[PDB]
């Protein structure tokens, strides 16, 4: 022990533990080795290694799975939905891709919610065909009648009621006559008469069954008043994957 | 990255297809100006490098220039026992026998052959009869590109050699994209052969000797620890 | 010894402790890669700058990273791996340390403003399983932008290239969405 006490405490003069010494030295040696091996070298990466490994990771991945994607690309979207080889792998992975990228807006189920379309069902705003769906995906995605003097506070109510009749039958006589007249004038141009709707515009059919969209009179009043304005963001930048996804979405209904 | 070769390390005994490609390149391109006197032709059959068929060697030899004689002045048929020819002057260059050691060596040749781009935006006119290289460092530089104290602002300098190859100068019999980069690598390896043919034997000797001497040294360490035991036991 | 000497011990400690800081921090000031902005990039617009401050005030950083690592899977999930140049303007830097929620670095258009509004208003509503807190107040409070000029001026002093013109020219939910929409956009378009 050593001669000096610090309130109670005294200290033994003992040797550093051999193992402790070894580990310390080993770490140092490893460090020098690491530095020589890293930036200051290691073989396998030409030039100098860096985060450059990223390129390698992607590249090997590309070599490994390029064929699967490339095979799919040649095939038409409709074919890529049908075929369980590509087509089935396209639904599960396309379905895989779907969960990562699309599920947050269109639901894990792809059923959708208020403000987002149900991809599973039969009804398509932009058109159900393969080309249409693909386009929706690749390049991405309602006029405010409250203001247009004529529409006003009353005109909107009437049009709302009339549309609910096109969709089904509620009972409000004033909200019907007026609305029919207005729809024929304005709405019909995009939604058609009897509300078939026009896919070109992405104008949905008014003659629909109970969907997730705000069917209620009030909600219809709001969409008519203020108008719509919904976006489907383009996956061309973010996203081959777009194609598989189109195949998956197409496969979803049927 | 750095495009390391095969021999760059403790192993790598001179992948021979690469050397045959470099030979296709050297005899059809570089031989027009360069030579390799320090290289016998028969070495194209010795192991380690291109283990070509001797008969083809004799044919290729007889198909070269005429090396006259040493005893009776008379243009002979140039037997393999002689050396590669020599291009000396009047628009010709040095000997490439050991150029892979007079400079990490082959990387110099690769990154030299690689790089003859147009003149930069300091002297686009350039020079008449001289062409530009981004890696040669022993060439002239115009005064427009030098700094205030004579040092050049360019990466390389102006070399008297023209660009040796275009996009697809020659065909490979084995089947391979004969772009400029692959040809450069191949010819670099061929020159390294021409300079260090006994590389693989070097490495194998090094391995054998390291092993035997490690063994001897271990045994001597045991003998020492033993002999010096009764004198290093109480402390 | 130096055990006995208070000044010596203090001095050596100060010296010993300093080397790492000098070695790591100082050279960064000098290195261009970390200094250079992406070529296309401009400073945050006044609304986006205000929104960024809101993002700071709320504590979004505590759940959301803004740094994409150079791995294939994160590239796949998030997008291009973050570059130093992207963060050049960021006083202070937003890189995360934790991802309770997903990485925000490159939401350079991924979601619509409407989605962002609904989600911020109530994350559970859009994403039922979300852990994220509801931030409805963002809708409730308006921005006065009294301070925005001062903020930009200070940032300019700090090196951000705001024009005099930019300062002069300059709801909270709106600002937050505006901020979120810019993230990672600079690289993609450039
Ligand atoms: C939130 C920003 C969404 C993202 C993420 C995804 N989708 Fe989307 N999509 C969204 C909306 C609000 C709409 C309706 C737009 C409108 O007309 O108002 C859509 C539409 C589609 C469609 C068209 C459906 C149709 O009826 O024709 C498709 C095919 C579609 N979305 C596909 C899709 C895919 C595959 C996605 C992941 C890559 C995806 N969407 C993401 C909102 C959002
Ligand atoms: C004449 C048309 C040439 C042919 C074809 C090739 N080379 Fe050459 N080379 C030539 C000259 C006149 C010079 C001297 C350049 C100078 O400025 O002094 C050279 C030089 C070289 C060198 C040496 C470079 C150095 O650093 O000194 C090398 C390594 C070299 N050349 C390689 C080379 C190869 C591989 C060729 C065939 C692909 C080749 N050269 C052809 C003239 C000519
Ligand atoms: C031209 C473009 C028009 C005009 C003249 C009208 N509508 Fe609208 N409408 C249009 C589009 C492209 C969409 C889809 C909006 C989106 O998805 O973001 C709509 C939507 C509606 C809806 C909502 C359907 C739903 O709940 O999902 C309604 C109720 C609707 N439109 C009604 C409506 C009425 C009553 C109109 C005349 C006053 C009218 N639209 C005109 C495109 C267009
Ligand atoms: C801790 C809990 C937080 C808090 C403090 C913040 N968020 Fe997030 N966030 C969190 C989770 C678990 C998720 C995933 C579930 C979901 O999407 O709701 C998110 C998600 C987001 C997103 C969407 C990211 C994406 O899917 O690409 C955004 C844009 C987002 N959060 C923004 C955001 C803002 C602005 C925050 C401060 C107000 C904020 N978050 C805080 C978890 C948490």
């Amino acid at each position: 022990t050593t001669g000096h006490s610090w309130d109670g405490i005294e200290e033994l003069n003992t040797p550093l533990p051999r193992w402790w010494l070894w580990t310390f030295y080993a770490t140092i040696v490893w460090g020098v080795a690491y530095s020589i091996a890293m930036p200051a070298a290691t073989p396998g990466i030409l030039g100098s290694s860096t985060r450059a490994d990223v390129e390698k990771d992607i590249a090997k991945f590309a070599e490994m799975n390029k064929a699967v994607e490339d095979k799919l690309v040649a095939t038409d979207l409709t074919a890529i939905a049908a075929d369980p080889e590509l087509v089935t792998y396209t639904r599960n992975a396309g379905a895989a891709v779907f969960r990562t990228w699309c599920a947050q807006c269109h639901g894990a189920g792809a059923g959708g919610n208020t403000g987002f379309p149900s991809l599973l069902d039969g009804d398509w705003l932009h058109g159900g065909s393969i080309e249409t769906i693909y386009t929706n995906i690749k390049h991405g995605i309602m006029p405010a009648h409250l203001t247009d003097e004529l529409l006003e506070p009353a005109q909107i109510d009437d049009v709302v009621q009339y549309v609910l009749k096109i969709s089904g039958q509620p009972a409000d006589e004033a909200r019907a006559t007026a609305g029919q007249q207005v729809f024929a004038d304005n709405c019909v141009s995009c939604h058609g008469e009897d509300a078939k709707g026009m896919v070109e515009m992405g104008a949905p059919n008014l003659t629909d069954g109970i969907w997730l969209y705000g069917g209620d009179a009030n909600t219809i009043t709001t969409t008519i008043q203020l108008g719509r304005g919904g976006v489907m963001p383009s996956w061309s930048w973010a996203a081959a994957q777009i194609r598989a996804v189109a195949s998956y979405v197409h496969s979803l209904g049927g | 990255p750095d495009h390391a070769f095969s021999f760059e390390g403790i192993f790598g005994k001179y992948d021979q297809a690469q050397l045959r490609r470099g030979f296709q390149v050297y005899n059809e391109v570089c031989s027009a100006c360069h030579g390799m006197k320090f290289v016998p032709i028969r070495t194209l059959a010795d192991d380690g490098g291109p283990q070509l068929d001797p008969t083809f060697v004799r044919e290729y030899a007889a198909g070269l220039d005429t090396i006259i004689d040493k005893d009776s002045g008379e243009e002979r048929d140039r037997k393999e026992t002689d050396m590669f020819p020599t291009r000396v002057g009047d628009g010709m260059g040095p000997d490439l026998s050991v150029m892979a050691k007079a400079r990490g060596g082959p990387e110099y040749i690769y990154n030299y052959v690689i790089g003859f781009e147009e003149n930069p935006e300091c002297a686009p006119e350039g020079i008449d009869g001289y062409y530009y290289n981004k890696t040669f460092q022993i060439g002239g530089v115009p005064d427009t590109c030098k700094d205030a104290a004579g040092v050049k602002i360019t990466h390389g300098s102006w070399a008297r050699m023209p660009p040796p190859l275009v996009d697809d100068q020659v065909t490979y019999e084995d089947g391979t994209p004969a772009t400029v980069d692959q040809m450069a690598q191949d010819v670099s390896a061929f020159l390294m052969w021409a300079a260090e043919p006994k590389l693989v034997a070097r490495k194998q000797m090094g391995l054998v000797a390291m092993v035997m001497l490690g063994l001897l040294s271990v045994m001597l360490y045991l003998t020492n620890k033993r002999l010096w035991a009764p004198y290093k036991g109480h402390k | 010894v130096l055990e006995k000497n208070a000044t010596l011990l203090l001095i050596f400690a100060f010296l010993v402790v300093t080397i790492g800081g000098i070695v790591e921090i100082a050279p960064l000031f000098y290195l261009e890669n970390t200094i250079e902005k992406v070529e296309g990039m401009r400073p945050y617009t006044p609304l986006e700058l205000t929104g960024r401050d809101i993002y700071i005030r709320e504590g979004c950083y505590v759940c959301h990273s803004q740094m994409i690592r150079p791995m294939r899977d994160e590239v796949e999930r998030y997008g291009h791996y973050s570059l130093a140049a992207e963060s050049m303007y960021d006083h202070p830097f937003q890189w995360g340390s934790k991802r309770t929620g997903p990485d925000l670095a490159r939401v350079g258009g991924r979601y619509s403003d409407a989605w962002h509004v609904e989600h911020l208003s109530n994350p559970q509503s859009v994403v039922p399983e979300s852990v994220m807190p509801s931030y409805s107040y963002l809708a409730n409070v308006p921005l006065d932008s009294t301070w925005i000029e001062d903020r930009v001026s200070t940032d300019a002093l700090v090196g951000v290239p705001y024009s005099a013109e930019m300062i002069a020219a300059a709801t909270e939910m709106d600002a937050l969405v505006a901020y979120l929409q810019v993230l990672g956009t600079m690289v993609d378009f450039s």
